[PDB]
């Protein structure tokens, strides 16, 4: 597994998993592991249709160190 | 439940004067020549403009007035000019002689060389496209009954286009109007399909079969009365068809054995025409009129009875497919492509059933007397029933991006596709490759066989045979049907299974085909064509939305030429593309069926009989032991058969000669628009806009290069163009001159 | 050469005349173009070869369609033309282009028959061209 | 990876950040242009070569390029 | 220049090269390209503005 | 003026060029069947 992606909901919606698909997000903080960066930021952008701007991507070394590369800040 | 709405769109020549009023983008005046093209592109792509399904949906229904209308005008011409320009009159005095013929060519520079001797002293173009089989079927006797159904097709063109004003300028409906598809299924399957057929053996019973069994006594054409004195004289429809007097009562009081003269099952072919039995037609769409009589009646309108489609649909689930068929009801009742997809997936293979239910089975008296008729129907229906296939997959993309919504189909089965559509691609391109190998590898394994000079290690009827089992036996199952599993009737449902050689004068209407270590190949080349033509359009279906490569591929949208030169290269991506790669595959699948009809029928069906029963064949029986070799797909088929078209100048296959050469051209020219890259051209022309801007000639519409997408249709629309008028015009000249 | 013998001492061509097609309904239009290609010349094959050299008693296969046809091409050229130069200074000029101004485009129209007088005038005007200053190049 | 530059004629535009979808870009300010910012690519090993950055640049020619170099397992957008 | 002065560019990677534009803004301090020249015909991008230095133009009006 | 609206759009491109060039292919169609087999021209 590698860059782990969470964001905070208001609530339960069903939104579209980047790998084909849907699934339901819960209410409160969420985590999906996903293959790349690049789906984490095309499902960035599908959180923002939902008034969503809180979502963190992480990066999960095969040694366990976890990287936070989005945002910088 | 009819809510109108009054005059929402004025009648005026307004917009008619400003070019792309539609869209908001395109309407502000073109600065390039790409505008010029995507004018005529967005043009009925109605559902671009607003979220209004209800503004929408009122300009599909009124359009769809405007297809029938050029339809009838279409039909109603080919009846006109069948009346003025034709033989009709001189062909039914004797079919077996005189060819079909209309189009008469106006002399000016020589083109009246294609009028040439059809027989009966008439000189025009032998057409193929078989309207008087179709016209002696309808009962048609004389010109002034085809000037009649001419003008009467002409005032309802007029019909159909004046209520496409109405429905859409004056009183247009609303949206809940469309939506009671519980209440169009019943109108539709009751009125149109059923109560249509139960009119049309109406005109079977008391019309057609009178004359057509009149015709095949051989008494005269103008002897033979006038259809509605069938009627009035009730005399006549007592010499023939002597179950006629008992009267409608028979009807009511079930003695329906009584109708047992012309409402037959006799089960075969008509030896006088070749065609089916006229009164067998009769007991046919009567009982097709039954059927849809009571099958309407199922889905719920206002008075409480019947079914309702979101409670069947959601009843049918199971524990595999979670929940199973729950919100396609949604999907299908607020998309127009969904529906769009699914009426025309089905509908277009409907038409190659149509094609293999009509060679077959000859409906028509003399088709298949006439070899350059029946070849011609099928392959026609053919190509047209393979583009709607490929028109349902790509408005099935186009569903996916823009009109998919997760809440709808949230587990049910559309979304459990997308969920392992790893797997059913994967698998399906291992069968794609399965099929490649144990199909088309037969075939190079007999080239190289025989080229080497080994003929007993080939794949044939002589050194190892490859017979088809599973299709050997269900031959002899519909040879012995009847007395068996349908006593009643008493040949069978046609001859192409068992029976017998039923000729016609000396030509063959259908003998019994018998399939062999050729026809093993061939009919697993048609599976391996097929299959890989699903997996590029489904490709185009479940990676429409995402992929691993791009994770938002439905936010670039359906039609989108690539994502750049990075990921390795990502162009032809889109959901567009895949309909563009699949069109080639489905012509070169077609084209295959084609062919594999055009010379099992010349070589194994049709020829002429002789005296004592001898069928000599037209190739003379050449399909067993060179259908197996690609050198022999090319020398006696290709090579072989066009030997008349290529030697067809100074005679009237000229057009024939110059089609075939032109569609060479043309083929060969869209490989310059598939070959080459946007990018280049664009380049070219800044080199010729200069000289443009050098003598003060400079556009103010700048000149632009096609664009990626449209060069890539461009060059699939004039290499299917060119590609398939090379077999249209190869087809005609070598049949028209050997049947 | 090769035998471009005149067409009316042909045997070949001779030949080629009994057995003629009639072009139009006219029931002798085969004959009425076989009198009139005697003066070509056929070679051994019967078929009239067109003479492009210039010479005068062959000025009908080439000579006299040059002039005629580039009279006519040169024509549509000059109009073609002429109301790229009107519509420039108008309004818009875009709605000029695929919308024609019927108004402008019909004098141009009629104008253009003394465009050699017109494009000798233009030439000599130094208004024909541009300058190379004031159009757009590729960089080199 | 890949190597993108950006030259100073951009605007701060801000079209080119809002358009890489693998977040190579980002805005720093800037006292030149009218916006007071430029674009910056900090993280062009994730860079995918998309030239989505390019497409969208308003300024003719382009301030930011995107030069196509050796493509590690980052760039090629492998998943696998 | 001033707001409508028609100008020329020299800058050779532009797709407006030795054409006529039209000044739509000079601004004060800041970008050194502080010229807004709206052009009358487009680019590949599809747009017709741009910016340009002082130096740049060449006045024809 | 509905009636500048038809001036209009017998004046745009395609309509325009319909009607030009069936005048020029009706001019070359109809002076060969009068004048057919013009090879050359006779001197
Ligand atoms: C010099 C080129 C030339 C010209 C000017 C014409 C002109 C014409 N052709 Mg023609 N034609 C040509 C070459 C040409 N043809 C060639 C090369 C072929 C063989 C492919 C034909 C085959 C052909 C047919 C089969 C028909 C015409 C017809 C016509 C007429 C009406 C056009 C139409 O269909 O509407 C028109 C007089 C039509 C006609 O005669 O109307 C009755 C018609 O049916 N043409
Ligand atoms: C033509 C459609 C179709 C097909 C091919 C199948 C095929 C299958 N179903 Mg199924 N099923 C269907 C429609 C269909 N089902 C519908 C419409 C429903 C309910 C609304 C079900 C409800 C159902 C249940 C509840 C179960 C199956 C099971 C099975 C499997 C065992 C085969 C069997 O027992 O005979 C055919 C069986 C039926 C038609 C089910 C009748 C109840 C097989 C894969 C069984 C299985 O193996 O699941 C693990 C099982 O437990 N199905
Ligand atoms: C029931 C029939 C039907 C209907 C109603 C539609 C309707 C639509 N389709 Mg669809 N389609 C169909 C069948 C149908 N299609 C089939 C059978 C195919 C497979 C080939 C497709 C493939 C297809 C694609 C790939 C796309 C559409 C798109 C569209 C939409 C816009 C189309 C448009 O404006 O074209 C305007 C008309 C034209 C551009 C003219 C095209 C002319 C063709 C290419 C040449 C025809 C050759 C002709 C027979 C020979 C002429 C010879 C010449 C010398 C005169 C519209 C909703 C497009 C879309 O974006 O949907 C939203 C889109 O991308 N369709
Ligand atoms: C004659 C041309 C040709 C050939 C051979 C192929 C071959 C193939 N195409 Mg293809 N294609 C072609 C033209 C061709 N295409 C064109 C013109 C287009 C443009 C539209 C496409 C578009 C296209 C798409 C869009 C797709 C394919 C697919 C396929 C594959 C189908 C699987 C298969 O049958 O492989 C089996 C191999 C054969 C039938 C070739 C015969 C090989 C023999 C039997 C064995 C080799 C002999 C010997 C052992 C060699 C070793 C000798 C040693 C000394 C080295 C296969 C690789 C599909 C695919 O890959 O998915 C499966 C797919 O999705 N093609
Ligand atoms: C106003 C009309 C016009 C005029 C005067 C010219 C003049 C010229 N063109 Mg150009 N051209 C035009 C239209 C025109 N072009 C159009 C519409 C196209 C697109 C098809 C081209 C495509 C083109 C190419 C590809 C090339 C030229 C070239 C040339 C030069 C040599 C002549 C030649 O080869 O003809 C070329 C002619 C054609 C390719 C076809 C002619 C186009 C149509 C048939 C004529 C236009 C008539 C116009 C629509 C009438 C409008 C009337 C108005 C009142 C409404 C010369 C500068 C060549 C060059 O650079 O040489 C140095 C060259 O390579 N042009
Ligand atoms: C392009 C324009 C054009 C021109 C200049 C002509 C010119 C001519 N046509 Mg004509 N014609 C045209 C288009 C044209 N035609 C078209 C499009 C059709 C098809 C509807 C006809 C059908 C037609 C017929 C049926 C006849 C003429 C005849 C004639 C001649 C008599 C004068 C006249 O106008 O009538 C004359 C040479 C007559 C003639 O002299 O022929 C014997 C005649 O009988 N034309
Ligand atoms: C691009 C090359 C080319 C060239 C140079 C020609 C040239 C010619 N063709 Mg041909 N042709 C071509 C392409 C070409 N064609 C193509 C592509 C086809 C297939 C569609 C044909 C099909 C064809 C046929 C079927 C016939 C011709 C004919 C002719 C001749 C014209 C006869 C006539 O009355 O015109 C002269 C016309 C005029 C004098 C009218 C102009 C009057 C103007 C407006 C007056 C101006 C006043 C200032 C001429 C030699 C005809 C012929 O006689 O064959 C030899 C003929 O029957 N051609
Ligand atoms: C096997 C035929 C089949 O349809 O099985 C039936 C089975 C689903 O059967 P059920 O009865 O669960 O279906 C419920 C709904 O599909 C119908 O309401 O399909 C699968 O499990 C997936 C099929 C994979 C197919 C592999 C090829
Ligand atoms: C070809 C053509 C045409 C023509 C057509 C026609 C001629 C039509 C007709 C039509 C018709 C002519 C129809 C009919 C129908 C019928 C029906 C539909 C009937 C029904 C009935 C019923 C339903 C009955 C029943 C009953 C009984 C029996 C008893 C009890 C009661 C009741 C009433 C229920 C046209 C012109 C278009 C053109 C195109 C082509
Ligand atoms: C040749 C070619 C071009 C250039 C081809 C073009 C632009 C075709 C245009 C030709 C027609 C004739 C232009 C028509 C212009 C006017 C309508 C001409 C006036 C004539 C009328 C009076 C009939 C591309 O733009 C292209 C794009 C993408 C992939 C491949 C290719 C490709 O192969
Ligand atoms: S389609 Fe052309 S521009 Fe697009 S990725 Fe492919 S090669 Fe590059
Ligand atoms: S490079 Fe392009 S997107 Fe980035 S600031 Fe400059 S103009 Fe804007
Ligand atoms: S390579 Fe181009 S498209 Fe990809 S992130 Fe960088 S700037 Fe954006």
């Amino acid at each position: 597994e590698k860059y782990a992606i969470t964001w905070t909901s208001p609530k339960a919606q069903v939104f579209e998993l980047p790998t084909g698909g849907a699934a339901t997000m819960h209410e409160g903080e969420n985590l999906l592991y996903i293959a790349r960066k690049e789906y984490g930021i095309a499902l960035g952008g599908q959180l923002r249709k939902f008034k969503i701007t809180n979502y963190k991507i992480y990066r999960i070394l095969p040694s366990g160190e976890t990287t936070f590369i989005h945002p910088a800040d | 439940r009819v809510i109108v709405d009054k005059d929402p769109v004025p009648t005026s020549f307004e917009k008619w004067a400003q070019p792309g009023h539609f869209d908001r983008t395109l309407a502000r005046g073109p600065k390039t020549t790409t505008w010029i093209w995507n004018l005529h592109a967005l043009a009925h792509d109605f559902d671009t403009h607003t979220s209004d399904l209800e503004d929408i949906s009122r300009k599909i229904f009124a359009a769809h007035f405007g297809h029938l209308a050029v339809v009838t005008i279409w039909l109603s011409g080919m009846i006109f000019h069948g009346a003025k320009f034709s033989n009709y009159e001189a062909w039914l005095s004797d079919p077996l002689n005189v060819r079909p013929s209309a189009q008469v060519v106006w002399p000016i520079v020589g083109q009246d060389i294609l009028n040439g001797d059809v027989g009966g002293g008439f000189h025009g173009i032998q057409i193929t496209s078989g309207l008087f089989q179709v016209w002696r079927g309808w009962g048609i006797t004389n010109s002034f009954q085809l000037y009649c159904t001419a003008i009467g097709g002409l005032v309802l063109a007029g019909l159909f286009l004046f209520a496409g004003w109405f429905h859409y300028h004056k009183r247009a409906p609303k949206l809940e109007w469309f939506q009671n598809v519980e209440s169009m299924l019943n109108h539709h399957l009751q009125v149109l399909l059923g109560c249509g057929s139960l009119g049309w053996a109406g005109h079977l019973i008391h019309v057609s079969a009178p004359i057509n069994k009149l015709m095949d006594a051989g008494v005269a054409v103008k002897d033979i009365p006038l259809p509605h004195e069938f009627i009035l004289n009730k005399s006549l429809l007592i010499d023939l068809f002597p179950g006629f007097a008992a009267g409608l009562t028979p009807f009511f009081t079930l003695n329906w054995g009584q109708y047992a003269d012309f409402l037959t099952f006799k089960g075969g072919l008509n030896p006088v025409t070749g065609g089916l039995w006229m009164t067998d037609i009769a007991h046919h769409h009567l009982a097709i009129a039954v059927v849809f009589i009571i099958a309407g009646h199922q889905y719920r309108t206002n008075w409480g009875i019947g079914h309702s489609i979101k409670e069947i649909l959601e009843n049918h689930k199971g524990p595999f497919t979670g929940e199973g068929h729950k919100g396609l009801y949604e999907n299908l009742t607020t998309s127009w492509h969904a529906q769009l997809a699914t009426n025309l997936a089905f509908l277009g293979s409907l038409t190659i059933i149509i094609a293999h239910h009509m060679y077959a089975m000859p409906p028509y008296p003399y088709l298949a007397t006439d070899y350059a008729t029946q070849l011609c129907i099928f392959t026609h229906h053919i190509w047209i029933g393979g583009f709607l296939i490929v028109g349902g997959a790509a408005h099935a993309a186009i569903f996916m991006v823009r009109d998919y919504d997760p809440v709808v189909n949230q587990n049910n089965v559309l979304d459990r596709v997308i969920r392992h559509r790893d797997a059913i691609i994967s698998h399906l391109n291992w069968v794609c490759i399965f099929l490649g190998f144990h199909s088309f590898g037969l075939y190079i394994h007999n080239d190289t066989m025989r080229a080497l000079g080994r003929p007993q290690d080939m794949f044939s009827d002589t050194a190892i045979q490859l017979q088809p089992v599973f299709a050997q036996w269900v031959q002899n199952l519909h040879t012995l049907a009847p007395g068996g599993t349908a006593p009643n009737a008493l040949e069978p449902v046609s001859y192409a299974f068992g029976g017998g050689v039923l000729a016609v004068g000396g030509k063959v209407a259908m003998m019994p085909i018998a399939l062999g270590t050729a026809d093993f190949l061939i009919h697993h080349i048609h599976a391996f064509t097929i299959h890989v033509t699903v997996l590029i359009l489904l490709k185009g279906v479940l990676f429409a939305r995402s992929s691993r490569l791009i994770p938002d591929k439905a936010n670039l949208g359906f039609r989108f030429p690539c994502d750049g030169p990075g990921r390795g290269g990502t162009c032809q991506v889109s959901g567009w593309d895949h309909v563009f790669l699949g069109l080639f595959w489905m012509y070169n699948s077609l084209s295959i069926v084609i062919f594999h009809f055009s010379w099992k029928m010349q070589s194994d069906v049709w020829g002429t009989v002789d005296a004592a029963g001898n069928v000599s064949h037209i190739t003379g029986g050449n399909f067993a032991q060179s259908a197996i070799t690609i050198n022999g797909w090319l020398r006696d088929f290709l090579w072989a058969q066009a030997s008349q078209v290529i030697n067809s100048y100074g005679s009237a296959l000229s057009a024939y000669g110059l089609m075939f050469l032109g569609a060479h051209f043309v083929w060969a020219f869209s490989l310059m628009f598939l070959f080459s890259g946007r990018g280049y051209w664009q380049e070219l022309i800044e080199s010729i806009v200069w000289a443009h801007n050098k003598l003060k000639v400079a556009p103010a519409i700048q000149p632009r290069a096609l664009s990626i997408t449209q060069g890539r249709a461009v060059g699939v629309a004039h290499y299917l163009l060119g590609g398939i008028a090379t077999t249209w015009a190869f087809f005609h000249a070598h049949i028209l001159s050997v049947g | 050469g090769a035998d471009l013998t005149p067409c009316a001492e042909n045997p070949a061509f001779q030949a080629l005349a009994k057995n003629a097609r009639n072009t139009t309904a006219d029931p002798q239009s085969g004959q009425k173009r076989f009198e009139r290609y005697s003066q070509a010349l056929c070679g051994p094959e019967g078929y009239p070869h067109l003479i492009v050299d210039g010479r005068l008693d062959r000025a009908g296969d080439f000579l006299i369609p040059s002039i005629l046809f580039l009279y006519i091409a040169g024509w549509i050229g000059w109009v073609g033309r002429a109301y790229l130069q009107a519509i420039k200074k108008d309004s818009d000029t875009e709605q000029k282009e695929i919308q024609l101004d019927l108004g402008i485009a019909l004098p141009i129209i009629a104008t253009g028959f003394a465009w050699p007088a017109a494009a000798v005038k233009e030439l000599l005007s130094g208004e024909l061209t541009a300058k190379d200053s004031e159009i757009t190049v590729s960089p080199r | 990876s890949h190597t993108v530059k950006i030259y100073d004629t951009c605007i701060g535009c801000t079209q080119c950040v809002r358009a890489c979808p693998t977040d190579v870009l980002e805005m720093v300010p800037w006292d030149g242009c009218k916006a007071a910012q430029v674009a910056s690519s900090p993280r062009t090993e994730d860079c995918v070569g998309c030239k989505r950055c390019e497409t969208a640049c308003p300024t003719d020619f382009l301030s930011i390029r995107v030069y196509l170099g050796a493509e590690t397992t980052r760039s090629m957008g492998l998943a696998y | 220049v001033q707001r409508g002065s028609k100008v020329r560019i020299l800058r050779p990677e532009s797709y407006w090269f030795q054409d006529v534009g039209t000044v739509a803004s000079v601004d004060q301090s800041g970008i050194k390209y502080p010229v807004i020249v709206r052009f009358d015909k487009v680019n590949y991008a599809g747009i017709n503005t741009n910016n340009f230095a002082v130096d740049e133009l060449i006045e024809v009006e | 003026d509905q009636s500048s609206y038809l001036i209009k759009f017998i004046s745009t491109a395609p309509v325009a060029a319909t009607i030009w060039l069936t005048i020029t292919a009706g001019i070359l169609i109809e002076f060969n069947r009068f004048f057919p087999d013009l090879l050359f021209h006779p001197l």
